[PDB]
RNA sequence: GCUUGAGUCUCGUAGAGGGGGGUAGAAUUCCAGGUGUAGCGGUGAAAUGCGUAGAGAUCUGGAGGAAUACCGGUGGCGAAGGCGGCCCCCUGGACGAAGACUGACGCUCAGGUGCGAAAGCGUGGGGAGCAAACAGGAUUAGAUACCCUGGUAGUCCACGCC
RNA sequence: AGGACCGAACCGACUAAUGUCGAAAAAUUAGCGGAUGACUUGUGGCUGGGGGUGAAAGGCCAAUCAAACCGGGAGAUAGCU
RNA sequence: GCUCGCCGGAAGACCAAGGGUUCCUGUCCAACGUUAAUCGGGGCAGGGUGAGUCGACCCCUAAGGCGAGGCCGAAAGGCGUAGUCGAUGGGAAACAGGUUAAUAUUCCUGUACUUGGUGUUACUGCGAAGGGGGGACGGAGAAGGCUAUGUUGGCCGGGCGACGGUUGUCCCGGUUUAAGCGUGUAGGCUGGUUUUCCAGGCAAAUCCGGAAAAUCAAGGCUGAGGCGUGAUGACGAGGCACUACGGUGCUGAAGCAACAAAUGCCCUGCUUCCAGGAAAAGCCUCUAAGCAUCAGGUAACAUCAAAUCGUACCCCAAACCGACACAGGUGGUCAGGUAGAGAAUACCAAGGCGCUUGAGAGAACUCGGGUGAAGGAACUAGGCAAAAUGGUGCCGUAACUUCGGGAGAAGGCACGCUGAUAUGUAGGUGAGGUCCCUCGCGGAUGGAGCUGAAAUCAGUCGAAGAUACCAGCUGGCUGCAACUGUUUAUUAAAAACACAGCACUGUGCAAACACGAAAGUGGACGUAUACGGUGUGACGCCUGCCCGGUGCCGGAAGGUUAAU
RNA sequence: AAUUCCUUGUCGGGUAAGUUCCGACCUGCACGAAUGGCGUAAUGAUGGCCAGGCUGUCUCCACCCGAGACUCAGUGAAAU
RNA sequence: CUUUAAUGUUUGAUGUUCUAACGUUGACCCGUAAUCCGGGUUGCGGACAGUGUCUGGUGGGUAGUUUGACUGGGGCGGUC
RNA sequence: CGCGGGGUGGAGCAGCCUGGUAGCUCGUCGGGCUCAUAACCCGAAGGUCGUCGGUUCAAAUCCGGCCCCCGCAACCA
């Protein structure tokens, strides 16, 4: 069957993107805790 | 006329179709054309306020001229177009100074008569003027509610309104649903019926012929589940609870009339 | 060919003949209001119904639908069914007067075609009054009847069927 | 002309069989239904958790739905194992 | 390297998406590959992506998102105007061949095209976020004119043949050619040109629209193809030739005719029906605020610039998505020969593969299939499964009906090959010749060549001639729902849902209702022949009795009755 | 009867035999008129029954052809 | 004490008129090329409507919950 | 088997609840009306209160046993 993952990078940076996140306080909040944790891949990019 | 096409296919057995050949079968003016975006029936939020309204054949807006602001001027009907917006016909009028407008068209006019707008036109089918000129017991269509507003009752096919009374700044009205109404005596109206007078026997046919006219399927509350409406549930096809609406609010018989300000125009109610 | 048949033409006569479109008064019902007050209404009697939340009664005004007193007559018109307040437009038939004209084109007519009370049916409007079915009150041995209070279809309108 | 007939592409999924630690966390095979429309499909957007959407099964909402997932109250509570 | 076998509307050849060097070369074999491995999408080192014309970026705009002020909201934030983003859309311009181990419409050869900056010359009124035109559009269907493309014939070149015949109506291979420019065609649309006037186009206008005279009868626009040219050029079978034996170098014939013909193009057409079918810019045009010995606009020419990013390969799969080298899923384009209605199907071509475990054996039994004595549903929950029917043309065809159907009802007949009719007909296509002419891509006539059904008669072969693949099982009584359709993705496709239609009832527009603390939107840029809710469910004949209880509409006097 | 429990009710047709089916009888446990009643041409990957055709469904299996199974070499799991 | 009359006065209940509050999702102009919005003129309604606070009623639209035990298995009956 | 109600002149049914006095309509008998019937008018009579037993001064009644009728229940795996 079609499974659930059929990737298209232009939607997939226009709801998880950079400035996906920064647009709003839910948003940043997100941001705010990846730094948190020190991770490298805070999102997704290239 | 209202013509009916042969049973030569199940769904074909119930159509009748309304065909005018007054009718121009060419293309709309370009300069008096709008786009038209359907919504199905969702607001800003996004959600489907109003049910059953999607699908339907794209539309092109024919926007018409309801004030009829150019008075004193006479006008020529030059073709009757087919306006799908409207549920009745419309008339491309061209004045006398070489400008295109559409109206709505009324019941006896054919391509070639003239009219003229406000108090000094002649009394004859078409033709706008206030009512305070009008006379008492005539039959108008495209009542204004307010001196400029443009027109918002009876513009429907076939659809007008009598004139009873005419007493000093105000006019009582008769409606069609049968509600008698006052309205300032300065409001145009416009008179005669609005056309496309045999609009009311189109018995569209098939599931589809409403399908692409624009609205969905009206699932019954008896079929719902107990949680999705306030019918549902039983075990094969059971009520027994006063009939309501999706909300509980109980409809078959609820006067939801709860205006207050509109009380003082309102002279005899619809019974 | 002729002319007494039949038919056409010149001029008038009376008419609820037919269709579409307008309008008037009487009367009823209803709506709001004023006056005013205990019955009203009904019948053989009575009861249902309506009324002190104020009817009936009377007066002012208004919305409406249908039907047109008197004239009206074993009077008139049409093939028949059938059709009457008044007015306009379109139009048919009938008869009379004096002559002219075509010159038997006539009589009837199975099948075929059209028109055709009322009731009924169909799509869409309208609904005052009247009124099947229906409800109740009486009548009665019983009353799914006659009588009485209400009341839907229908009766009205345009277009079709029968 | 047709929600018209027959029949590939396309979409769907009625009967049977195989498979059931499979080739595959619903598929293959032999056939079936629709096939100019209420048709199918690509790209891109919109509607969200007692909310959405629903040709309505209480189906569907990232293999999870009579109330999704993740983190947090929270070492919830358990006369029970 | 030689055969066999398989797909060939794909298991072939290219883009988009998505991956991210998997592409190519040398070398290596521990680990990966479901085995071996000198092999490879594995390891190590190296090489490879070349653009003014492709795409993106760029200009424009849809849904929709964000959104200065502003409205609103306990804060967050929500909504939204001017605006600003946002392609799957519109908008400038390139084709052929050659070359690499891997890139090419990007490199080289040849030949062209588009838009701006700057400058000279000759002319000349130009000039906006404003207006007008243009762009600009639906489904379905029919026909004509063509090409891509293929078969055949002639031409050129090779061969004339390992078992009988084969110098001939003989066999094999080739017979290719673009963009641009020129002509402006089949065919399509629309009547042209001039003068005057105008409450119109929120200001103006010589532009558009409108109303009156004049004059001619054609003008303008649009337009695939063919033909010239591009091109005495490229390519080019096959030899000559040197083999690091992988290939290279050099040379080079013919290169035309007829016919068939698309789903491609003309067609963003034409006719018709209805459910009535994006926007904005580029582009063309008219002016205002103004600026005029200017600036600028038009045209010819010289010249400069056309940046940046992607470009390899996979792209119906061992490289994407399914954990895997997974019998699965994934949009678009080209898509040949014979038979055939066809892209079905069968067999083949171009091209690409033999699916990463093999070798023997020939037991029960399982899965996938074939045939089957006599019988024919006796099986069984039940004809589930298999079998059988199956094509075209023609004849013929019931009950019942809403008069469309039922119906392809059922039930039958003819099909091969050859000859003749007729050295292939009907018919289609159609050069040469002839004639005319408002002389060109013209019109009639004319008929060669090419191509070509079906039928009639006769003959002959087989058990069987729609001989294969492909290809309905039919009829009868009846329940339910009218019907096409939809639904439990992963056990339920149904009599459940929906439906056109009917009924009741709500709503007089700042509409009822709905989302939302609100604004604001949807309802509707519609307004009672309209919109919402509910019930039923084509259509036909109908739809009877009850207002006690419940709910709801109305009436308000009295009784009771909150806050104050 | 998609509704009848008692019931395989009773009668007739169909069959050698018919709890199903078709058609009627009304004693309707407990149908019934828009939570619609009663019919109906057509439609249906629908429910029930019948007749023909057709056959390995079965009587009762037999043989044959391929892929596994058995054997050999290599690699090399699992629930428990 | 009661029946009651004129005046004054005290609050309240109706009807009509008016304009200044307020509404104006009417017309026009300006900020401005901008259908939002604010202001300005004007017309129409008009102390209503609507909003806050208090209050009665309706209220499964929505939320949190209860609906016992013994029982010769549980339910029903029965009983405490 | 259990729960609840019922049994009353010839017939259909009150009264019972909250005990002492049994009512209504048709019907039966007799009379009248009419030529005769019915209808109608007048009048009287007519009931062991299913049955047995107990409690009370007193029982159709209140309680319990049995017979009969009636509605319901007669279950989940």
């Amino acid at each position: 069957m079609k499974r659930t993952f059929q990737p298209s990078v232009l939607k997939r940076n226009r709801s998880h993107g950079f400035r996906a996140r920064m647009a709003t306080k839910n948003g940043r909040q997100v941001l705010a805790r990846r730094r948190a944790k020190g991770r490298a891949r805070l999102t997704v990019s290239k | 006329a209202v013509v009916k096409c042969k049973p030569t296919s199940p769904g074909r057995r119930h159509v009748v179709k309304v065909v005018n050949p007054e009718l121009h079968k060419g293309k709309p003016f370009a300069p008096l054309l709008e786009k038209n975006s359907k919504s199905g029936g969702r607001n800003n939020n996004g959600r489907i306020t109003t049910r059953h309204i999607g699908g339907g054949h794209k539309q092109a807006y024919r926007i018409v001229d309801f004030k009829r602001n150019k008075d004193g001027i006479p006008a020529v009907v030059e073709r009757l177009e087919y306006d799908p917006n409207r549920s009745a016909n419309i008339a491309l009028v061209l004045y006398k100074d070489g400008e295109r407008r559409y109206i709505l068209a009324p019941k006896g006019l054919k391509a070639g008569d003239q009219i003229q707008s406000g108090v000094d036109a002649a009394i004859k089918p078409g033709n706008t003027l206030p009512m305070r000129n009008i006379p008492v017991g005539s039959t108008v269509h495209n009542v204004e509610m307010k001196p400029g507003k443009g027109g918002q009752l009876a513009r429907s096919a076939g659809t007008y309104v009598q004139i009873v009374a005419r007493d000093g700044a105000y006019v009582t009205l008769r409606l069609r649903s049968g509600e008698m109404r006052k309205v300032e005596a300065d409001c145009r109206a416009t008179l005669g019926e609005v056309g496309n007078a045999e609009h009311m026997l189109r018995v569209l046919g098939k599931a589809g012929a409403a399908r692409w006219r624009g609205v969905r399927p009206t699932v019954r509350g008896t079929a719902m589940n107990p949680v999705d409406h306030p019918h549902g549930g039983g075990e094969g096809r059971n009520f027994g609870k006063h009939p309501v609406t999706p909300w509980g609010v109980q409809t078959k018989g609820k006067k939801t009339r709860s205006n207050k300000r509109t009380d003082k125009f309102i002279v005899r109610r619809r019974s």
